[PDB]
């Protein structure tokens, strides 16, 4: 029905100044689809994504948030970086609903380093 | 405008930031898990990247590029220590070359009683007059006063 | 207890467009698919109270046009598992207020994905109470 290569370039367009929440949501869906049926993965592609995903964060939009989690969740055993996320993470944590919080832990857990742990323990206590 | 506010975690950049941004502050540690923030000033629509610089990321602080056009470089004024030499020069030069396409406005923080060693020496050392170059301002602040803040933005909101 | 070895969302036409392999042990995407061929196909368009393949439990809800699957080990309780099997089945159903088809999937692709993550997350069932859920989500 649809194909990966083009898409792989195109996903970053959401990352391009483009405002249209829907559009990107869809595009994200596809990626996930490619993935769902089966997909190669790798770093370069990831890294570029790493800068790409990252800017996009003045979104308030809750649902918008959802989408993110999922994606990130995708990266786990093949995960890349955490520090950026920290702030982000923190944001879920302080973040009003409850919701935000659960997804974040969930990606985190195959992937992470002892170290930070201590800190995040507190959160755990909570 | 992707305007990057730079400096370390522990600076108390963040303090400033929200002081301005929200009116209200937050700890003298700049962020660990970033800021991207949007501010309208003069109703003009701005993105603040606030870095609690911290090394590993610091190394990678280049880490992003696209849509870059403005610098708040927060440097702590009274910082007698981490400010110049190799580090300072390196950072500046690297940044400059890489994104010769953005004005560099350096922010000197917690000036309190200034606990620097000469406003003059440093500005020169940074080659502030190596100028023949992009809109520049050398600007003094102690955070609590916010000794020069509004101009930075203001003068900036110049075109 | 990590019950879902894997979960698959399937055509009538004996194909799978969603699967999340809760844990893999024979590799590949591929390898899953061959399995489908046997299994689904064979089963296709008809279900069981119980079905087994080799000491593993075979679980799943169908539609006239669609197939749902969960795999676990047959070494353990029908009822709960069923209860679950349904729990999903209903939830989504209820949620949907509709019988999924081929249509359903294209009709909104997102919802599946979204759905997929919430109950089970690789293997175990975190989420549930489908109505609850249903209400619980919408965003």
């Amino acid at each position: 029905h649809l194909e990966k290569s083009a898409v792989l370039q195109e996903a970053r367009v959401f990352n391009e100044t483009p405002i249209n929440p829907r559009k990107c949501a869809h595009i994200l869906t596809k990626i996930l689809y490619l993935i769902n049926q089966g997909e190669h993965l790798g770093t370069t592609e990831a890294t570029e994504a790493f800068f790409a995903m990252t800017k996009l964060f003045q979104s308030n939009d809750p649902t918008l948030r959802r989408m993110c989690y999922l994606t990130i969740k995708e990266m786990s055993c093949i995960a890349e970086d955490v520090i950026i996320v920290t702030s982000s993470l923190t944001k879920d944590m302080t973040g009003k609903e409850d919701n935000y919080r659960g997804p974040a832990v969930r990606a985190l857990c195959q992937i992470t380093d002892s170290t930070m742990l201590q800190a995040v323990e507190r959160y755990m206590k909570q | 405008m992707r305007i990057l506010m730079v400096g370390l975690d522990g600076a108390g950049k963040t303090t400033v930031l929200y002081k301005l941004k929200l009116g209200e502050v937050i700890t003298t540690i700049p962020t660990i898990g970033f800021n991207v923030e949007t501010v309208q000033y003069k109703n003009i629509s701005f993105t603040v990247w606030d870095v609690g610089g911290q090394d590993r990321i610091r190394s990678l602080w280049r880490h992003y590029y696209r849509n870059t056009e403005g610098v708040i470089f927060v440097v702590d004024s009274n910082d007698r220590s981490r400010i110049g030499e190799a580090r300072e020069v390196m950072q500046r030069m690297l940044n400059e070359d890489e994104l010769r396409n953005a004005a560099w406005l350096v922010f000197a923080n917690k000036q309190d009683l200034p606990e620097a060693m000469s406003a003059a020496e440093i500005t020169e050392k940074l080659g502030l007059h190596s100028i023949r170059n992009r809109p520049w301002f050398i600007q003094a602040t102690c955070a609590t006063s916010g000794e020069g803040l509004y101009e930075g933005l203001e003068w900036l909101s110049n075109s | 207890l990590y019950t879902v070895k894997a979960i698959l969302i399937l055509d009538n036409d004996g194909d799978r467009l969603f699967a999340k392999y809760y844990d893999d042990t024979y590799p590949s995407v591929k390898e899953q698919k061959a399995f489908e061929k046997n299994i689904f196909n064979k089963t296709h368009r008809t279900d069981s109270e119980i079905a087994l393949l080799e000491g593993l439990t075979v679980v799943y809800k169908s539609s006239i046009d669609l197939y749902f699957y969960v795999i676990g080990s047959s070494y353990e309780n029908e009822l709960m598992l069923m209860a679950v099997l349904n729990c999903l089945f209903d939830s989504l159903s209820q949620m949907l207020r509709k019988n999924v088809e081929k249509r359903a999937l294209l009709e909104n692709m997102e919802g599946l994905f979204l759905a997929v993550d919430e109950i089970v997350d690789g293997g175990v069932i975190l989420e549930s109470d489908p109505q609850q859920v249903v209400h619980r989500v919408a965003l």
